[PDB]
């Protein structure tokens, strides 16, 4: 009996064969990181070297821990997940509490460290194999495969779920109002206490975990505050609706009303009860464009009218847990981006906006990689599941730089879209 | 001949079981031939007579091609392979010279004798069972079973390069100056010792290997300083391509036309301006392998403009991790962009081209971006870093455009390099309507079946028109409509369209498209002083299509 456990039999869906995803190539800097990081795991027994009989292979990267001193090995078990955890989303599902989104504040801790105690079923290992590349194909890759529930594979949480609850239970006791959600590598704790208390309640938790084996690095700083922002503190009771604003104008012109007719015109299939005709009638004319013009019969009526059915959300907008979530993002420029997370067209379960800062410090491919990790987490909280991003970037560019600013332990599903039309105006 | 290397345990796919095929035609002169190689084989422990009990067979063939002093044994493991688990594929790619470090002496060893020296997973042997038919009297043929990696077996190249790497590891350590690289039947060794000291190390490596049962040769028919590596002419401080051959002919065909281009590209790694848009365009005929194709004017010129280039032999230099990596890009025209990566402004490190084969409408700036990108990938793969860029575009241009564009891009560090042509914005649509300008309400339908359309406008001034077109589409008219307004408007105009199509296409500010119409439009856009476009829904917005549609 290995000090920590005894393997939990793992079996991928029948007719399913292990992952075989190619390894993106990397920077020498990054190879060396991984090369060191792995020689460690290697030593600690965490992982071993594999032979040619292991045709399997999942990708790996190296990222900046928390803008820290050294690297982090980030495995993209996206494929092996679909192939397993989906039936461990069943055989061992981790239930998602619909109230956490309600808490006044959710802190997010990284428990990814506990897993490395639990040895992975002796037979499934072969699947968690990855390969650190080499520059200019001069050397055959380096091949390592796991021996402990690895971080990132949506199966460790499910296995460790057992032992978690147990570790937690005697805190979920003294603290029955706080909700604790486990999602892969992280714990999300919610509370309605004034922050000061919360923060403490969190550390009150952090030490509980700690004096019980688990180690949380989440110690962002100490007494000296180099204007460095404290732990992950979301506030979901402020996770409300975004603004779709028509403008109340001093003066209206053919053009203004022209565009205005458009916006409204397509909102049309978001809310099928918006009427323009009374407005679209003043443009039936072929008048100049800079020209100013006023109302119609029920124009003003229709403006403040549709101004209404607009401020009142839709219907048939219920979440389908059986379906998949979808996040569309659009650049707004000058640091602003917007997003919608639907399941079927125009039935938006939610929308928002992300904004970074001003020039000198940020580029597009940072805002997107963050707007992404933002929308992911709202999603994890709200529905207990990350979405599939319809990213407005050139596949290869993203493929090249996403790691460059990626901080999350998990990776969503994404695809690219070269066409966001009239949508930018609208939102 | 055989080593004490641990063996890679092997398995047959999930449910399957070893092959039971056979072949029994006995030509005395060959049954001898085989039993010959076989006795000298078993003797060398590479195979073993097996007692009839559960074996699975496989085809035995004898061979002697040209210059046959000896015969050659050959089993067909096709049916066995189809039953063995998959392995870890190696050699997918070849190191590319442009990123090799300058080494002095070199030596390629021959390791073909190889796979016959590495052991075969003790248990997986029963399957390798083949049978050389002995007496035609249908007598229990002399039956053997392999002990080393079989020549055709699936898991052989794999289980081999494996065993290899493991054998080099130690030697690779006590000799960090001796860089090795293996590729199949070979084992190349490069160092910075003088041809003597170097032929020492080689001997040690040589011995080292031999202790591991891997026997290597001392001489055979090969060559020296140039090296013939896969398609590369390798020299001690320069590399370059093996002389290419652009064949001239009477009637050209796809098979040829392709084989030309492919040869052409390969040259590009180092021949500065190699162009290829035209010769390739001639393959829209995605079909016929023998369908002879006319080298229609445009191509020929190009091909020749390439002959003049290959015409003068040029080579390349290596990577100096100490120095900086740079990349310059120059636009050529038909959507083609050339570049070359170097550390020193004189001879090259590697060069390349980037052509936009993505459809119909594009933009110089964007393209520039796409280029940069392409390269950054390559640079990461080859050098593992990201060259500092040198590009023919000024920040007030680039920055302005990434500011407008709806998608998000990201160029790495770059330094401007003024040299014709020059990536810029030939125009900019105005953001707000024009106070005083004539408002042209364009439009123009088309008959989907009769292929008959119309295109016209109606201005605020009450200036109208409709121009008859035949052989066109709703899209073609819709643009022609925007081309009209433009034509008949003054140096300033406010244009209004219904097609999200026509609109979009104009907004991206396509530097070009061969679609002469778009061009015609594009040019008018450049000649204008100020333009303003506006999009309004089709079947229910303004009130101007109708009065012209009712006409159509
Ligand atoms: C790619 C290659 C080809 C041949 C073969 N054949 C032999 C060797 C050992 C090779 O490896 C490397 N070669 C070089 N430079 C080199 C330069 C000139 C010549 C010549 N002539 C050969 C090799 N540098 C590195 C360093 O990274 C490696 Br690794
Ligand atoms: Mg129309």
């Amino acid at each position: 009996p290995i000090s920590p456990i005894e393997t939990v039999p793992v079996k991928l869906k029948p007719g399913m064969d292990g992952p075989k995803v190619k390894q993106w190539p990397l920077t020498e800097e990054k190879i060396k990181a991984l090369v060191e990081i792995c020689t460690e795991m290697e030593k600690e027994g965490k992982i071993s070297k594999i032979g040619p009989e292991n045709p399997y292979n999942t990708p790996v990267f190296a990222i900046k821990k928390k803008d820290s001193t050294k690297w982090r090995k980030l495995v993209d078990f996206r494929e092996l997940n679909k192939r397993t955890q989906d039936f461990w989303e069943v055989q061992l599902g981790i239930p998602h509490p619909a109230g956490l989104k309600k808490k006044k504040s959710v802190t997010v801790l990284d428990v990814g460290d506990a897993y490395f105690s639990v040895p992975l079923d002796e037979d499934f290992r072969k699947y968690t194999a990855f390969t650190i590349p080499s520059i200019n194909n001069e050397t055959p890759g380096i091949r390592y495969q796991y021996n402990v529930l690895p971080q990132g594979w949506k199966g460790s949480p499910a296995i460790f779920q057992s032992s978690m609850t147990k570790i937690l239970e005697p805190f979920k006791k003294q603290n029955p109002d706080i909700v604790i959600y486990q999602y892969m590598d992280d714990l999300y704790v919610g509370s309605d206490l004034e922050i000061g208390q919360h923060r403490t309640k969190i550390e009150e938790l952090r030490q509980h975990l700690l004096r019980w084996g688990l180690t949380t690095p989440d110690k962002k700083h100490q007494k000296e505050p180099p204007f460095l922002w404290m732990g992950y503190e979301l506030h979901p009771d402020k996770w409300t609706v975004q603004p779709i604003v028509l403008p109340e104008k001093d003066s209206w012109t053919v053009n203004d009303i022209q565009k205005l007719v458009g916006k409204l015109n397509w909102a049309s299939q978001i809310y099928p009860g918006i009427k323009v005709r009374q407005l679209s009638k003043l443009l039936r004319g072929t008048k100049a464009l800079t020209e100013v013009i006023p109302l119609t019969e029920e124009a003003e009526l229709e403006l403040a009218e549709n101004r209404e059915i607009l401020k009142e959300p839709v219907h048939g907008v219920y979440y389908d847990p059986s379906k998949d979530l979808i996040a569309e993002i659009q650049k707004q420029g000058q640091g602003q981006w917007t997003y919608q997370i639907y399941q079927e067209p125009f039935k938006n379960l939610k929308t928002g906006k992300y904004a970074r800062m001003r020039g000198a410090h940020t580029n597009d491919v940072k805002q997107l990689t963050e707007a992404v990790q933002k929308i992911t987490t709202e999603s994890i909280v709200i529905w207990g599941k990350t979405p599939k991003f319809k990213l407005p970037i050139q596949k290869e560019t993203w493929e090249t730089w996403w790691t460059e600013y990626w901080q999350a332990t998990w990776i969503p599903e994404w695809e690219f879209v070269n066409t966001p039309p009239l949508v930018k105006l609208w939102y | 001949p055989i080593s004490p290397i641990e063996t890679v345990p092997v398995k047959l796919k999930p449910g399957m079981d070893g092959p039971k095929v056979k072949q029994w035609p006995l030509t005395e002169e060959k049954i001898k031939a085989l039993v010959e190689i076989c006795t000298e084989m078993e003797k060398e422990g590479k195979i073993s007579k097996i007692g009839p009990e559960n074996p699975y067979n496989t085809p035995v063939f004898a061979i002697k091609k040209k210059d046959s002093t000896k015969w050659r044994k050959l089993v067909d493991f096709r049916e066995l392979n189809k039953r063995t688990q998959d392995f870890w594929e190696v050699q997918l790619g070849i190191p590319h010279p442009a990123g090799l470090k300058k080494k002095k002496s070199v030596t390629v060893l021959d390791v073909g004798d190889a796979y016959f020296s590495v052991p075969l997973d003790e248990d997986f042997r029963k399957y390798t069972a083949f049978t050389i038919p002995s007496i035609n009297n249908e007598t229990p043929g002399i039956r053997y079973q392999y002990n080393v990696l079989p020549q055709g077996w699936k898991g052989s190249p794999a289980i081999f390069q494996s065993s290899m790497t493991k054998i080099l590891e130690p030697f690779k350590k006590q000799n960090p100056d001796i860089v090795i690289y293996q590729y199949m039947d070979d084992l190349y060794v490069g160092s910075d010792l003088e041809i003597g000291q170097h032929r020492t190390k080689i001997e040690e490596l040589r011995q080292h290997l031999l202790r591991w049962g891997l026997t290597t040769p001392d001489k055979k028919h090969q060559k020296e300083p140039p090296f013939l590596w896969m398609g590369y002419e390798l020299h001690p401080d320069k590399w370059t391509v093996q002389p290419i051959v652009l064949p001239e002919k009477d009637s050209w065909t796809v098979n040829d036309i392709q084989k030309l281009v492919g040869k052409l590209n390969w040259a590009s790694q180092i021949y500065p301006g190699i162009k290829v848009r035209q010769l390739s365009k001639l393959l829209r005929g995605t079909k016929a392998l023998t369908e002879v194709i006319p080298l229609t004017e445009e191509a020929e010129l190009e091909l020749a403009e390439n002959r003049e280039i290959l015409k003068e032999p040029v080579h390349g230099v290596y990577y100096d991790p100490s120095k900086d990596l740079i990349a310059e890009i120059q636009k050529q025209g038909q959507g083609q962009w050339t570049y070359q990566i170097y550390q020193e402004p004189f001879k090259n490190l590697k060069t390349g081209k980037y052509a936009r084969m993505r459809g119909a409408h594009t933009n110089d700036v964007k393209q520039l971006t796409e280029a940069v990108q392409k390269i950054t990938t390559e640079s990461i793969v080859i050098w593992g870093k990201t060259p500092k860029f040198k590009l023919p575009i000024q920040k007030e241009t680039w920055e302005t455009w990434w500011t407008e564009y709806w998608q998000a891009t990201w160029i790495p560090e770059w330094e401007f390099v003024n040299t014709p042509p020059l990536v810029k914005l030939w125009y900019q649509l105005e953001k707000e309507p024009i106070v005083g300008a004539e408002t042209f309400y364009v439009d123009g339908a088309a008959n989907r079946e009769t292929k008959l359309g119309k295109a016209g406008y109606v201005t605020n001034k009450g200036r109208q028109k409709v121009v008859p077109l035949t052989n066109t589409t709703n899209q073609k008219t819709e643009l022609q409509a925007i081309y009209l307004a433009l034509q008949d408007s003054g140096l300033e105009v406010n244009i209004v369209t219904d097609s999200q199509y026509a609109l979009g296409i104009i907004q991206a500010q396509p530097d070009k498209s061969e679609s002469e119409l778009v061009n015609q439009i594009i040019e008018q856009l450049i000649k204008k002083e100020k333009v303003y476009l506006a999009w309004v829904p089709a079947h229910k917005g303004i009130g101007g299509n109708e009065q012209v549609d009712k006409l159509v």
